[PDB]
């Protein structure tokens, strides 16, 4: 039980600082919403694909855990996937955005 | 003489009044880690890095005791202690039920049920509505319904619109000609209020425009989700009476551990199930603000925000097997156990310096220490 249990609010506990860190960085994005437009493009990504666009928007966190997630955060348990991480950061920027412009 | 059922109360407020954050099972390291990732946008990397990461580790400090946490995350827990992750999956996917206003059904469907071989774990939503706060004047020529600002209402000359927060536009219903006497009736600011007796014919025609909009509030959906919360009502032994005891977080004020420090886990339970179900019912009927806000700070509120649009309650029940619940705080104990310490208080204390070890080498191996 309690493997299953930790990773459950292990997962949570990053969702939350994806969404703290994300909302921070889109509460200084300009008029053209370039920040936001980036968002939207995250949570359709290619979870195969494993290089993004030279100069990129995306926070410096959201890149790393994505590429590497165990040397984003090298305390984290083997039994979190990459793809699994990678799934993540695309629901998270799908509900942060879609609440961002207040459709949840 | 205690039945199993009700030991798992015991386990479960023993664990959370001692231990707090760790029973989340969150490796400290894990925490720590995380905890610099979220205060590393606040570092300018032009300044001072010592300074910074110093001080970034020692606001975190004074925050560990401080209510951030959610009760949604309180409540996960709980159901996922007593349940086991497969039937917490399960439980989270099942519907929601609404309150009666007397609560017949909540009351009547724990009456089916054996107080004394049947443990019941019962979770509820609080939801408010967020109805506009604001009135916009404007002109024909002035508003396109794709560009106007969401969740207002805007008053034309021939037409009164609400655009919800989604972009669906809604016609609230005045003639061309009562448009008219309410525009004309209404002074030059910007904006205006829907939450505020009149004397004005200004001050009638923002009333009535309540009033236009209050008749159909059936039309909309304002409702989001408020507070969150669970109650146990475990087994008795023989002829004792039936028990509840209320969980809950609150963000902003108070933990589920902070909950169980001030035992008002305890002091909601004597008040009985029954009449509990009751001032539950009544937070969904009543539209005097003092009564919907004297129930929502007895019920959920710290031990030692005025309510005014309406709350409604819903819910939705399970049974607990006593015996998995003491085997999953089992095995929670034995990871909080992991941590050196010759009592809880030292065992957080571990947890802490650990944890405040992984955020500052995380932050120096970031900032290329
Ligand atoms: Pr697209
Ligand atoms: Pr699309
Ligand atoms: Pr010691
Ligand atoms: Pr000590």
């Amino acid at each position: 039980f309690f493997k299953d249990y930790q990773k459950k609010n292990v997962m949570r506990l990053l969702q939350d600082s994806l969404e703290k860190i994300i909302n921070e960085w889109l509460k200084t994005d300009d008029e053209s919403h370039t920040k936001l437009k980036s968002l939207q493009e995250l949570s359709e990504m290619d979870i195969n694909a494993t290089s993004f666009a030279e100069h990129s928007p995306l926070p410096d966190f959201v890149t790393r855990l994505w590429l590497d997630p165990h040397k984003a955060l090298d305390a984290m348990d083997k039994n979190i996937s990459k793809n699994e991480i990678r799934k993540l950061i695309k629901e998270t920027a799908r509900e942060i955005e879609l609440v961002f412009t207040h459709q949840k | 003489l205690e039945s199993p059922g009700f030991m798992v109360h015991k386990k479960l407020k023993s664990m959370s009044q001692s231990y707090g954050v760790m029973m989340t099972g969150v490796p400290a390291e894990v925490l720590g880690q995380m905890q610099a990732e979220r205060s590393i946008p606040s570092i300018n990397k032009t300044g001072n890095l010592k300074q910074q990461i110093a001080k970034e580790v020692s606001k975190v400090c004074h925050m560990m005791t401080e209510p951030t946490q959610s009760c949604g995350q309180a409540s996960n827990d709980v159901c996922e202690l007593l349940l086991g992750k497969i039937e917490a999956e399960k439980f989270h996917f099942t519907k929601y039920e609404a309150l009666s206003a007397d609560g017949d059904n909540l009351k009547n469907v724990l009456e089916n049920t054996a107080p004394s071989s049947t443990n019941l774990l019962i979770r509820f939503e609080i939801d408010r509505e967020d109805p506009p706060i604001v009135l916009v004047k404007t002109k024909n020529e002035n508003f396109n319904p794709e560009t106007a600002v969401k969740n207002k209402i805007y008053l034309l000359e021939n037409k009164l619109y609400f655009i919800d927060k989604m972009g669906n536009l809604f016609n609230l219903g005045p003639g061309k000609k009562k448009c008219t006497q309410l525009f004309n009736a209404i002074g030059d600011s910007a904006e205006y209020s829907l939450c505020d007796e009149p004397e004005k014919p200004e001050d009638f025609a923002i009333s009535e425009i309540v009033d236009i909009f209050n008749e159909q509030k059936e039309r909309f959906d304002f409702w989001i989700g408020s507070h969150s919360f669970t109650i146990y009502i475990p087994q008795t032994l023989g002829e004792s009476p039936r028990q509840f005891y209320p969980y809950q977080a609150y963000f902003g004020s108070h933990t589920l551990q902070d909950w169980f420090v001030s035992d008002k886990d305890e002091y909601l339970s004597r008040i009985g199930i029954d009449k509990y179900i009751e001032k539950l019912a009544v937070l969904g009927k009543t539209t005097n603000t003092k009564e919907r806000s004297d129930i929502y700070a007895e019920f959920f509120s710290k031990r030692g925000n005025e309510k005014r649009q309406p709350l409604r309650v819903k819910f939705k029940i399970t049974e607990i097997n006593p015996e998995l619940a003491l085997k999953n705080l089992q095995e929670t104990q034995e990871f909080i156990d992991t941590h050196p310490g010759e009592n809880p208080s030292d065992k957080v204390e571990n947890y802490r310096n650990r944890a405040k070890l992984a955020m500052t080498e995380h932050l120096e191996s970031l900032l290329d220490i």
